[PDB]
């Protein structure tokens, strides 16, 4: 497994090698269950993936079937997680192993392990954020985002709740970090994560519509990859505002929605979210127009859609907007992931152009596709 | 929030040329462009304006001469909406304009995005093209839109910011100067064919063909004497310090004539190839 | 003859007029320039545009307004008094009836000969997209004048901020010799005499070269004197690192 990745160039030849090792390990004579896990993740084959669970039904072990289930959900891509949940249900499953692949105990590992022993060292933390209330949002971001690191996963709102003054000193754009910090702190909550943003959710209004946009972004960090339940929730908000906008803060509400729907659907190809964010790009929005391209690029990860490669690239030359062109440049980098030489057609167009934003995203396009095994050409 | 102005390569050169002549002489000009608040900012065309007796002021703008240019600039696409004005002043430590002070407030009534650009160097440019603009603040900078989220803010580090006399406060209530320049495909190839290092163009095949061959009478004529000049440069150095120490006060003396005579041999090797490159059509 | 010196700002802004309106081949823009035409070297310090309308299918259809120039000149009088109209420029390589007639309208406000400039909007081939021509009669004859690019001190410095040997000439010299072969073939089809009579005299400039071969190697031998200097330079290249190489063994004892 290790040598063939850095040696065999053909993807189909190394694909057959992983299939031969599955037959010798199929009988499971107390053999390695981790080797079979790396086979189904690299191949992403629904036939070999569901076949491993069928063997766990014949030989019944609750400790052996668990270690396989918890290992697959962590190492799987977004497309394979749907096979282990949606496709597995149609062909039959294990009621004990279904909740594991859905991420319920997996997200508990992030919440429970970090909550037992957590030392934030509030002594040195207070001196950093008590220095000044000024410096615009540069100071309020540094104290809020760094604080969200220590409490990440433990669901502690003490920065927002227990400390009143640091929240009020923030401006309209500075309240985004204070709200998005809860998405980092409460990350891993598949049930009460919506109750954290409950006062800022749509229909409950807010103190302002600038801070309201940050609530839709906090749902993206917590539910990322599991956000299938929040897919239709975050999509309907964009469709209502997809027509036009009469205010600046309305785009801020859709700004966090585009980044929120992008993280929940991240890695999964969705034509509905792509077409919903495509109409926002037609309006040529200065604020929400950049997040619309970032939300589409996260859905195009992996193979992606070849038609969306030239479509998003054409809109970059037609629409000359600061945030828009830079947002499309990153979106064109995310649409090509692991393609290696298959992305050279888009890389050549960016290197030949003298635009600063096209060359900014052209480097990361090489970084995403040529990652893993090193390439002397890249 | 504060605007980020992107000035095209064509408009940046016109504003420097109009406010060029003289230190004391002040002029005025108008800026055109089409952009939207917060991002999308741009400057398309700029042109000079007629000056009144008060110099830079709000009443110095003549709408009669301005309306006639709108139909003239519309054919080539130069006609846009007025995005502000640019001016030239001798310059001081603070308030570069000795005339215009509060007139910018009258400019804000007509356009909220209009600014006044003043050229600091006045033919002092060292190549960085440092220009100064202004934006009205009045009551603000407390619980309002957050300007310093864009680029290069918190100016005034130590005693050196821009002019270095302004430091933090700048002109009025920290207007937070933001200026950027950009170029297009047509602007990139045109400048390289006009001014890059020195302009030899207009004949591409005759550049090194005319200069390194037909110009030998004014350049390499009496090449036997020219070879003696290469010896005098080496004799000026090699003859001094042969001990590789400090006696005659020299160090790089062997490398002083090394790089100077390297091009002389190189140029003689280039014309040597171009000598056979004349292509006299000899053969047999 | 005379000389023409055009600032890089005029040639840079003239090409921009084509892209902004997405002008097709049926329309050609015309504009004016300023400077001092009194001396023998024409200097262009300014340029403008004009609302010029023209029909492509009919060469007898053109529209030019001189009242817009009058209102524009009065604005320049309050700005720069030394700027007067030295001529005008038009877009496109083709010279039709509409382009040749309008040259007389600008002669009313221009004392000297108005400068003729043919602007290439496609910038296809070689350099100098806009050629400088002069109008003179013996039928109007347009002669080419030397084109030089020289600007002021502040203008040349500002351009460097925007952009911030032997093989180079040979690459453009190969395409120049091939283009001259096509100019003779294309001119032959147009006839079936004036240019051919001049080219034969220019081409006129081994019978007498039997004894002229010695002077070729004599110049190459003087070049070899510089190659002996190159050998001395190579001998000096051998002395440079020996200063460092001997200090390497000196550091072995210290360390």
């Amino acid at each position: 497994l290790t040598l063939a990745i850095t040696t065999v160039t053909n993807s189909k030849f190394r694909s057959s090698i992983l299939r031969k090792s599955f037959d010798f390990l199929m009988n499971m004579p107390n053999c390695d269950y981790l080797t079979l896990n790396k086979v189904v993740v690299n191949l992403n084959d629904a036939g070999l993936a569901l076949q491993l669970f069928k063997k766990l039904k014949e030989e019944n072990d609750e400790g052996l079937s668990a270690q396989i289930a918890f290992d697959l959900v962590s190492s799987a891509s977004q497309q394979l997680l749907e096979i282990l949940v949606t496709e597995l249900t149609a062909q039959g499953y294990d009621p004990a192993l279904l909740n594991i692949l859905s991420g319920l105990p997996t997200c508990d590992y992030y919440n429970t392990f970090l909550l037992n022993n957590k030392n934030i060292d509030i002594g040195l933390l207070n001196k950093s954020k008590s220095s000044l209330d000024g410096k615009f949002s540069l100071f309020h971001t540094a104290v809020s985002v760094a604080n969200g690191f220590m409490h990440a996963g433990t669901t502690d709102n003490s920065f927002i709740k227990a400390n009143l003054p640091w929240l009020g000193k923030a401006q309209n754009w500075a309240k985004f970090t204070a709200t998005a910090s809860l998405g980092v702190i409460h990350k891993g909550n598949l049930l009460e994560g919506k109750k954290v943003m409950a006062p800022y959710l749509p229909g409950s209004r807010a103190s302002s519509r600038f801070i309201k946009g940050g609530s839709l972004y906090g749902l993206g960090l917590i539910y990322a990859g599991f956000g299938r339940d929040t897919t239709d929730y975050l999509k309907n908000i964009i469709v209502e505002n997809s027509g036009t906008s009469g205010d600046e803060d309305v785009d801020v509400l859709l700004h966090g929605a585009s980044l929120g729907i992008g993280l929940a659907a991240m890695g999964s190809a969705n034509i509905e979210v792509y077409e919903a964010l495509k109409e926002v790009l037609y309006n040529d929005s200065a604020t929400s127009g950049e997040a619309a391209a970032l939300g589409m690029g996260l859905c195009m990860l992996g193979t992606g859609k070849p038609e969306a490669i030239h479509d998003m690239f054409t809109y970059s030359q037609e629409t000359q907007h600061g945030n828009i062109t830079r947002g499309l440049a990153v979106g064109l980098a995310l649409i090509n992931y692991g393609r290696q030489e298959l992305a050279d057609d888009l890389i050549t167009k960016m290197l030949a152009s003298d635009e600063s934003l096209l060359r900014y995203g052209g480097a990361f396009t090489i970084a995403l596709a040529y990652a893993g095994t090193g390439n002397n050409s890249a | 929030t504060k605007e980020t102005v992107y000035i095209s390569s064509i408009a940046l050169l016109k504003m420097l040329k109009h406010g060029r002549a003289g230190v004391p002489m002040e002029v005025m000009g108008l800026m055109l462009g089409e952009f939207v608040d917060d991002y999308t900012v741009n400057v398309v065309d700029v042109f000079a304006m007629p000056q009144s007796g008060t110099g830079v002021s709000v009443e110095a703008v003549d709408d009669v001469f301005q309306a006639k240019m709108m139909d003239m600039l519309k054919q080539t696409g130069r006609d846009q909406m007025v995005v502000g004005w640019y001016h030239s002043h001798p310059g001081f430590g603070c308030w570069l304009s000795s005339v215009d002070v509060n007139t910018q407030k009258s400019f804000e009534q007509l356009n909220s995005r209009a600014v006044a650009v003043v050229v600091d160097p006045i033919q002092s440019v060292k190549g960085k093209v440092v220009i100064d603009a202004f934006r009205l603040i009045d009551t603000g900078a407390l619980i309002n839109n957050l300007e310093p989220r864009q680029t290069t803010s918190n100016t005034g580090l130590l005693n050196k910011a821009n002019i270095q006399a302004l430091i933090h406060g700048l002109n009025r209530h920290y207007y937070s100067l933001n200026i950027d320049y950009h170029k297009t495909a047509k602007e990139t190839k045109m400048l390289m064919n006009l001014h890059k290092e020195q302009w030899q163009s207009g004949l591409k095949m005759y550049d090194y063909e005319e200069k390194e061959e037909s110009n030998l009478a004014a350049t390499k004529s009496m090449v036997k004497i020219a070879e003696q000049y290469s010896k005098r440069i080496e004799e000026e150095k090699e003859l001094t310090e042969e001990e590789l120490k400090t006696r005659y006060v020299g160090r790089q003396d062997p490398k002083k004539h090394l790089s100077e005579t390297a091009d002389e041999t190189l140029e003689n090797n280039i014309v040597s190839v171009l000598t056979a490159g004349v292509n006299s059509v000899a053969i047999k | 003859h005379e000389k023409v010196t055009i600032a890089p700002l005029v040639l840079l802004s003239a090409l921009d007029h084509y892209e902004r309106t997405q002008t097709k081949e049926n329309k050609r823009c015309v504009g004016v320039i300023l400077g001092d035409a009194n001396s023998s070297t024409i200097r262009v310090t300014n340029s403008f545009a004009l609302p010029f309308e023209e029909d492509e299918k009919n060469s007898d259809v053109w529209f030019l307004d001189h009242n817009y120039i009058e209102n524009m000149n009065e604005m320049c009088k309050k700005i720069n008094a030394k700027e007067k109209l030295i001529g005008w420029y038009h877009s496109g390589p083709k010279l039709r009836a509409s382009d040749l007639k309008i040259n007389e309208l600008f002669k009313k406000y221009t004392q000297n000969n108005p400068l003729l400039l043919i602007v290439d909007v496609k910038q296809q081939g070689v350099g100098l997209p806009t050629d400088a021509y002069v109008a003179i009669e013996q039928e109007k004859t347009f002669l080419h004048l030397p084109c030089t690019i020289e600007a002021e001190e502040a203008e040349e410095i500002g351009v460097e901020h925007l952009l911030r040997i032997r093989l180079t000439n040979q690459l453009k010299s190969l395409k120049g010799l091939q283009s001259k072969l096509k100019d003779v073939v294309e001119y032959l089809d147009k006839v079936i005499h004036t240019i051919l009579g001049k080219l034969q005299d220019v081409f006129n400039l081994n019978n007498l070269q039997k004894a002229l071969t010695v002077k070729t190697n004599d110049e190459l031998m003087v070049i070899y004197i510089s190659n002996l200097v190159r050998s001395i330079i190579a001998f000096d290249d051998l002395i440079e690192n020996k200063i460092q190489n001997k200090k390497i063994q000196e550091q072995r004892v210290k360390d």
